[PDB]
């Protein structure tokens, strides 16, 4: 406890560059696992259409697949607009 | 075709103007009268080469941000940078950066 | 009408470099409680012409014993790289639009050390060889940090395209997003062109001089584009051109000011500076800039 | 010799890069995706000797797709005969191959 | 081994769409919203048959439907569409961000009319 | 198999022969090794890009990194040999004999 | 069709290798090697590999051959095999290269360990004693 | 005084002004008075090629509007 | 629409190449007009050399190098 | 060097070998070879001197050339068939280059020249590691592509290797060169049975590794690098000389010792494969290896060479650092003939 505080105090003097570098690196390592917006970033990456969405052959037993883009069925990107 | 023409123009202008510079003062007649091999320079050159290789590994990062595997990509990039920091620290602690 | 574009890109750079030397003397002179050249011409405006003509009429002291090959090649490569580094840049529209412009600029800077190496080796002297080795080591050492900083900054841009940097900085400058990286980039650009406080060192001599000054102006323009983004209106690019030139001239005057203001480092002192202060901070901020867009869900679009 | 750690542990350390038709990013297809798929499905679970003896047609098609030796030979023969005929003078190219055609979207 | 069958030039004759890329981009969203059924039928047939020679009729149908779409646009909202696609054509990247004003004018004209 | 691949293979063979000749100057030996690696890189890049095998675009970078590491190792070995003998001449490595 | 430009560049590459493979005055072999590397970059960039060509032209030329020259100074037909379609709205080469972090975890691990080990090896060898 | 430095800075400013404005003017002149079409990613290049084929004069910037649909 | 037009253009180019092949290869003894080089009857995507083999060098060079050279 | 650094380097060498053996991708195998080469160099240079540096640079040159040839073989195989999996080669030219690269890595004739010099330059522990652990990876790669190798090339290089080893072992006085030539001969014996049965190759590899481990550990125990220095061992530790003589007899293939098992099984398999002249030639050639083993045994234990006065002080001190597994290695290298049918485990 006291020894660690004294060591940090001694390092903050005459060695600020290394203290700042280690602090920034450690913070950048820890924070992503705690931030809630990394899931949002992953969702935005998934929601980016790079390829042509190939339609499916309708057989009368796919209620979750829309028949037109304006239909309610399918994923929605209203959350991205609200961001 | 465009960049080839641009490079050719650059080289041609440089050569022409260098030759005129080297030939204009030559037309008028005038009188017209080891071992050391320091190791530290080679060591820093090798360190530069190794860090350049690891940078080459680190270069494709801007496109790596769009992979849908954000956690795996982040872990791998942080791992690469951590090993770069470890290489720098190892060269630091055993006096590899001394003059 | 492409050769016209190439010539109208090249010649004004040469005029700017020649005129830049006059500006540098005047700025230094006025910072030193005196004047620059003001006798040759109305306000020294004819000094660059006199300097150029005197240099091109004075005999070149070829050693008559060294290899003429590299002795003549080195200025060719230096000037060719200095002039070629200009085309990728967008002011607002680039002469040649390349997808990977940034990598092209980095590769040009990487080749820029061959001129120093060959000039040192072809001098036919051991002392100039030692000086050239020192300069090459310094240049490669600082270009490492240049590359790391540049990739870390472009992580907020989305690609290596130089034109996208204008869209990135449409609402805010990149100086606010990452000022420490800009600081280290500025210092590394100082150390790259052998400028004070990092300056440890007739025809071909002026050739190398114009190559160095073109590299200086190019570095300032690249820094302005990367960190101080100007607003671009597609119906009037002249405003963007004027603002960009103003920022570039400000950064060049900043180099002149820094030269006139400070003493110079030792070789080992600047080597330690880099390898023990810039590299750790550069790596830490590279990690931070990798992590930041993911944490804030602000990943740049283009891929 | 070959200590097969991967299949024992189900790790998939380096199998993802072995073939063209295996989970390319953004579903980018290989140039010979279909031929390689057909050859792999032909030769799966049969053994090397029987794969070489029986799946020779699929392998020949795959190699033809990869290197296109037969296609280049055929095109070269056609071009050589066309040049011979135009040298003699019994053949004249149509406006399609002279740049005077009507292009389409 | 074998003979490659290729349809005759009479089978490939169709009234082409003679508008540029900027014109297509200006109406791209409405074109996708309106002409979706033939285009999706064509694309499903395209990935299912894996053969261009088996999808000529669907190509003709999608060309006809696009022609009908553009004919309706010309009949009703020629001028706002002209301004919108001129704006889109001026920009090098053809950005929708540049003239949301003309985009809104075209959108409101289309909503009011068709 | 087109003529560009033949040219690249001939370049690699020329580099290999130059490496195996050993007139002198082990530095030239490392240069020949690096030329062989450059031929490898160019040929692999052409083969990978031609067939649109996207996942193999990783390989040339790995090859370049590993080969440049080997080149640095060889440079260090040559430096120590030269420091021992004063020059990088090949014939000075005759102390160990069969 | 410019007189088989790829063939011309390949031949220039071969002549460069002939030039520096004779090993005269290792500095001149070095210059021949930069020439050949530039020609190889031209070939790669002309074929379509922008990122890999710039990768060569940066790393190889600016680091490795520069270190080689430093150490030396311290001492004394075509166009038919091409594609037909398009790539989408992205460059396949850059995406396949960037997939190294999402797909090539094993490659990244082994390469990083190899580079760290190489640093250790260089330090140990140059220790001397 | 210090403002005597200004003529050289202004000469440099004009010299640096020349390239950007010259390039923009040439791009407008050679692209039918509009911004030059930039084409990465091989898709907008296909768009340019299609425009060139549709124009009928073998020039991409010659735009065919809704009047060409008959 | 772009996919449909591309398919139609490719088919027309192949048909024209086939017609000129039939014209040229008339007197060749063992030549078969429009013979496959693949055993399978599946559709195979043609090369750049199959479509532009007999055309002018200018448009061959365009179709092969234009996107790379466009800057 | 620092013990941590040495341990890490050893770990890197063995992990490169493991990556070579466990990978199904050619690029990963090349990466493993590169890792092994990179981490092997400091081990050869642990005791710094001109000799070790010269040996290390020769080794680096040879291995780098072999790796480049292997990479070109992989590239040509990929060109003529878009496959990265280690299976049938698919190209005749590619196979020839892969075989030559792997033989140069192994040291097979005529690529044998580097082995004696590198073994002479480096110390005894480095020689042990080089002659034992550096053969697992190239031999594993060769075993993986056994159906692809041209039998003529493999057999002619194996016969050349055996002839060269047998002839060169006769002229040597330094022990490290003798071990290097023995390694060359055993490499030829191993690679001559690859086209017929890889189990025989692996069994020969195990027996060779055990015997050479025992011999190198015995040479480490008594600090001898030349024949005369070995001839002084009987005056202090006669047990070491007797065990070394028994081991040397085992290496010569004399029954009922362990060394007879590989030659016997390889000859039997190659006679199954209707090959008769070759095994006879192999036996008559290995008689030369036996001859120089016999000469070494004569100089070492079966006679008593003159001693020196200073050996009395050595008499009073005991071998401090004692190595484990030496008795086990000797027992395995001398008395495992009755357990021959245990080879059916496909070791
Ligand atoms: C089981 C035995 C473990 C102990 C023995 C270790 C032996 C030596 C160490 C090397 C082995 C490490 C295993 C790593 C192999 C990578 C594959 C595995 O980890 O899964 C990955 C999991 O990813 C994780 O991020 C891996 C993180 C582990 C790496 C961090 C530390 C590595 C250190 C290894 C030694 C290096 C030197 C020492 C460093 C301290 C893949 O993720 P996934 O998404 O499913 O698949 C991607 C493919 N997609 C695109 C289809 C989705
Ligand atoms: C000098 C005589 C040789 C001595 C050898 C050393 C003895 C100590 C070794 C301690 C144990 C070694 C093996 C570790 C135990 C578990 C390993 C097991 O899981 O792996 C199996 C591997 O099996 C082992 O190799 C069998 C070990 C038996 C070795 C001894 C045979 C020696 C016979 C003749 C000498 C008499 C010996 C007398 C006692 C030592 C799976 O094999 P698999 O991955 O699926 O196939 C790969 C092999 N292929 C490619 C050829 C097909
Ligand atoms: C930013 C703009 C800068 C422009 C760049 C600089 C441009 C330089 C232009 C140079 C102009 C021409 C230089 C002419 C002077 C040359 C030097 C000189 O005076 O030498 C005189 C020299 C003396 O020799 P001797 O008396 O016989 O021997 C004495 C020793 N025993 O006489 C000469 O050789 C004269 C040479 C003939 C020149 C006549 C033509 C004039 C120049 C035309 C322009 C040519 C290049 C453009
Ligand atoms: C000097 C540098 C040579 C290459 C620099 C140009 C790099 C570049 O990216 O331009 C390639 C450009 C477009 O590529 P992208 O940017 O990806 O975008 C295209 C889609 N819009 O197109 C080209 O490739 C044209 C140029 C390729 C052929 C010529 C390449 C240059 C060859 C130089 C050889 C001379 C070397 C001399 C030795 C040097 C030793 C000091
Ligand atoms: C856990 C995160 C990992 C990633 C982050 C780091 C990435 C990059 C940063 C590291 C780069 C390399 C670091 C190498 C360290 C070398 C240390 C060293 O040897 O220097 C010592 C001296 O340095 C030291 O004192 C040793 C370490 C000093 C402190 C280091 C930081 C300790 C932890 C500080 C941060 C704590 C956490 C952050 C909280 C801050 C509050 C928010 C000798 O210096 P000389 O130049 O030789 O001087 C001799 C003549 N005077
Ligand atoms: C919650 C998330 C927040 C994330 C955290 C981020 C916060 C970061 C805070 C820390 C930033 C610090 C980094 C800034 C740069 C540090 C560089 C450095 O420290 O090096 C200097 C050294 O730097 C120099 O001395 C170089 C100066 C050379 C002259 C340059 C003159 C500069 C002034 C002119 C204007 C500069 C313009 C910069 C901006 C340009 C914009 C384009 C220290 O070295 P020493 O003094 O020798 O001490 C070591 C022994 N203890």
């Amino acid at each position: 406890a006291g020894r660690i505080a004294s060591f940090l105090k001694n390092a903050w003097a005459k060695e600020p560059v290394l203290v700042a570098s280690f602090a920034i690196g450690g913070l950048a390592i820890i924070l992503p696992s705690l931030s809630p917006y990394t899931n949002y970033a992953i969702r935005i990456n998934r929601a980016t259409p790079y390829n042509y969405p190939v339609p499916l052959r309708d057989d009368g037993n796919m209620p979750d697949v829309p028949s037109h883009p304006q239909d309610p069925q399918g994923p929605s990107l209203e959350w991205l607009k609200n961001l | 075709m465009n960049i080839m023409l641009t490079l050719l123009t650059n080289v041609t202008l440089a050569s022409l103007l260098v030759l005129i510079a080297f030939w204009l003062p030559q037309l008028n007649a005038y009188s017209e009268k080891r071992l050391p091999f320091s190791m530290k320079f080679f060591l820093v050159a090798i360190t530069f080469l190794l860090f350049d290789l690891e940078i080459a590994l680190l270069l494709p990062l801007p496109w790596a941000s769009q992979t849908n595997n954000l956690k795996t990509m982040l872990t791998m990039a942080l791992f690469l940078l951590i090993l770069l920091a470890a290489s720098l620290a190892y060269e630091w602690t055993q006096k590899g950066l001394e003059w | 009408m492409f050769m016209i574009n190439i010539l109208s890109l090249i010649i004004p750079i040469l005029l700017a470099v020649a005129f830049l030397t006059l500006v540098e003397r005047k700025v230094l002179g006025y910072m030193q409680l005196r004047k620059g050249p003001n006798v040759v011409g109305p306000y020294g405006l004819l000094q660059p012409i006199a300097d150029a003509l005197k240099l091109f009429t004075k005999e070149p002291l070829r050693p008559a014993t060294s290899s003429i090959s590299m002795f003549i090649i080195a200025p060719i490569l230096a000037l060719s790289l200095a002039l070629t580094m200009w085309v990728p840049l967008p002011m607002p529209y680039p002469l040649i639009n390349m997808n990977l412009g940034v990598l092209f600029m980095l590769a040009m800077s990487s080749l820029a050390v061959y001129s120093i190496l060959w000039s040192g080796w072809a001098s036919n002297s051991k002392y100039a060889l030692i000086g050239a080795l020192r300069a090459v080591a310094q240049t490669i050492s600082y270009e490492v940090t240049l590359a790391i900083i540049l990739l870390s900054v472009l992580l907020m841009n989305g690609s290596y395209t130089l034109s996208t940097l204008i869209t990135t900085q449409e609402h805010i400058w990149m100086i606010f997003t990452s000022w420490p990286l800009a600081m280290m980039w500025f210092i590394s650009t100082l150390a790259e062109t052998n400028r004070a406080p990092f300056d440890l060192t007739a025809g071909p001599f002026a050739m190398f001089f114009m190559a160095e000054y073109a590299n200086i102006i190019m570095m300032n323009a690249f820094t302005a584009i990367l960190f101080l983004g100007a607003s671009h209106d597609p119906h009037t690019p002249e405003l963007y051109t004027i603002n960009f030139v103003l920022k570039t001239l400000a950064l060049t005057i900043t180099f002149l000011w820094i030269r006139a203001s400070y003493p110079r480092f030792r070789y080992d002192q600047l080597m330690h500076l880099l390898w023990k202060s810039f590299l750790p901070l550069t790596l830490a901020l590279c990690m931070w800039h990798i992590s930041l867009p993911i944490m804030t869900a602000s990943i740049p679009p283009q891929s | 010799p070959f200590f097969d750690v991967q299949k024992r542990l189900g790790l998939d350390l380096d199998r993802w890069m072995t073939i063209q038709s295996a989970e390319q990013p953004h579903k980018i297809p290989g140039r010979c995706h279909a031929f390689e798929k057909e050859w792999i499905e032909c030769a799966h679970g049969i053994g090397g000797i029987r794969a070489e003896k029986e799946c020779k047609i699929e392998f020949d098609d795959f190699v033809e797709c990869l290197l296109r030796q037969k296609t280049m030979k055929r095109l070269s023969a056609i071009k050589r005969q066309r040049d011979k005929l135009i040298k003699e003078g019994k053949y004249t190219p149509p406006p399609h191959h002279l740049g005077k055609e009507d292009p389409r979207p | 081994p074998g003979i490659v069958e290729l349809p005759t030039l009479e089978d490939l004759k169709v009234q082409e769409v003679k508008v540029s890329s900027s014109v297509l981009k200006a109406a791209a969203h409405h074109y996708g919203a309106q002409c979706d059924k033939p285009n999706k039928e064509f694309m499903l047939c395209r990935w299912e048959e894996k053969d261009p020679r088996r999808c000529l009729e669907e190509g003709k149908l999608v060309n006809q439907c696009a022609l009908d779409f553009f004919r309706q646009i010309k009949r009703h909202c020629a001028e706002p569409f002209t301004e919108y696609w001129t704006c889109i054509d001026y920009s090098g990247l053809q950005l929708f961000r540049h003239c949301r004003k003309q985009q809104a004018k075209f959108d409101e004209c289309v909503l009011d009319k068709l | 198999m087109p003529l560009v691949y033949m040219n690249i293979i001939m370049a690699f063979a020329i580099a290999l022969a130059g490496l195996l000749m050993y007139r002198s100057h082990l530095m030239s030996s490392l240069l020949c090794l690096e030329g062989m690696m450059l031929s490898l890189f160019i040929m692999s890049t052409l083969i990978i890009l031609n067939t649109h095998f996207t996942l193999a675009n990783m390989m040339p970078i790995i090859l370049l990194v590993f080969a440049a590491c080997e080149a640095a190792l060889g440079l260090s070995l040559l430096v120590m040999v030269s420091n021992t003998y004063g020059t990088d001449y090949v014939q000075n490595l005759n102390l160990l004999q069969c | 069709m410019t007189m088989y430009i790829a063939f011309i560049l390949s031949t220039i590459f071969v002549i460069g290798f002939v030039g520096f493979s004779s090993k005269p005055s290792p500095i001149y072999g070095g210059l021949g090697l930069i020439v050949s590397g530039g020609v190889g970059c031209g070939i790669v960039l002309n074929f379509g590999g922008s990122f890999l060509g710039l990768m060569v032209f940066l790393i190889y030329l600016g680091g490795m051959l520069v270190v080689f020259g430093y150490t030396t100074a311290m001492a004394t037909g075509d166009w038919v095999i091409y594609d037909t379609g398009d790539s989408g709205f992205f460059s396949e080469e850059a995406m396949g290269i960037a997939a190294l972090y999402s797909y090539g975890t094993w490659l990244v691990i082994v390469t990083g360990w190899s580079l760290l080990i190489g640093v250790v090896v260089i330090m140990e060898i140059t220790r001397g004693n | 005084m210090w403002f005597e430095i200004l003529p050289g800075i202004a000469v440099m400013a004009a010299c640096l002004f020349i390239p950007g404005m010259a390039t923009a003017h040439i791009h407008k002149f050679t692209n039918g008075g509009k911004e030059k079409r930039v084409a990465h990613f091989s898709y907008q290049w296909n768009l340019m090629e299609r425009d060139r084929r549709i124009s009928g004069v073998n020039r991409y910037h010659v735009t065919k509007g809704l009047e060409n649909i008959d | 629409l772009f996919q449909a037009e591309k398919d139609r253009r490719v088919l027309q180019m192949l048909r024209e190449n086939l017609e000129e092949e039939a014209i040229i290869m008339k007197d060749v003894p063992d030549w078969k007009v429009g013979e496959s080089v693949f055993h399978t009857t599946r559709w195979v995507t043609p090369m750049m050399g199959e479509l532009y083999g007999l055309r002018t060098n200018e448009e061959i060079l365009s179709a092969t190098y234009g996107f790379i050279w466009y800057t | 060097m620092n013990p941590i650094i040495y341990t890490t380097l050893i770990m890197t060498v063995m992990s490169g070998t493991m990556l070579v053996m466990i990978s199904s991708h050619w690029l990963l195998i090349w990466i493993g070879f590169e890792m092994n080469l990179l981490a092997m160099i400091p081990v050869l240079m642990k005791n710094f001197n001109p000799r070790a540096t010269e040996a290390a640079t020769k080794y680096f040159l040879t291995q780098a050339t072999a790796s480049m040839m292997l990479m070109m073989a992989i590239i040509i195989n990929l060109l003529y068939s878009g496959q990265w999996t280690i299976t049938k080669m698919f190209n005749p030219v590619a196979m020839t280059m892969m075989t030559m690269a792997l033989a140069m890595k192994l040291g097979l004739s005529p690529f044998h020249f580097w082995v004696p010099e590198v073994t002479q330059g480096i110390s005894l522990q480095a020689g042990l590691l080089l002659l034992t652990w550096q053969k697992l990876a190239p031999l594993s790669v060769l075993c993986q592509i056994s159906q692809s190798i041209n039998p003529n090339l493999m057999l002619t290089m194996a016969m050349l290797s055996i002839l060269i080893g047998g002839w060169g072992g006769l002229n040597q006085t330094q022990l490290r060169k003798i071990m290097a030539y023995s390694s060359i001969a055993h490499m030829g014996w191993m690679t001559a049975v690859l086209p017929y049965n890889t189990t025989m190759t692996i069994l020969n590899l195990l027996i060779y590794i055990t015997m050479t481990l025992a011999m190198f550990m015995l040479l480490i125990h008594s600090s001898a690098t030349t024949t005369l220095s070995l001839s002084h061992t009987w005056n202090k530790m006669p047990v070491i000389t007797s065990l070394m003589m028994v081991t040397l007899l085992s290496m010569g293939g004399l029954p009922p010792l362990s060394g007879f098992m590989p030659k016997w099984m390889i000859i039997q398999e190659m006679t199954k494969n209707e090959s008769i002249i070759m095994p006879t030639l192999m036996a008559m050639t290995a008689l030369l290896n036996l001859y120089f083993y016999m000469r070494l045994a004569y100089s070492s234990s079966l006679t008593m060479f003159p001693s020196t006065n200073n050996m009395k002080m050595k008499w009073q001190f005991e071998h401090t650092k004692q190595m484990k597994l030496l008795p086990t290695m000797i027992v395995l290298s001398t008395l495992v003939l009755p357990m021959t049918p245990a080879l059916s485990s496909l070791n």
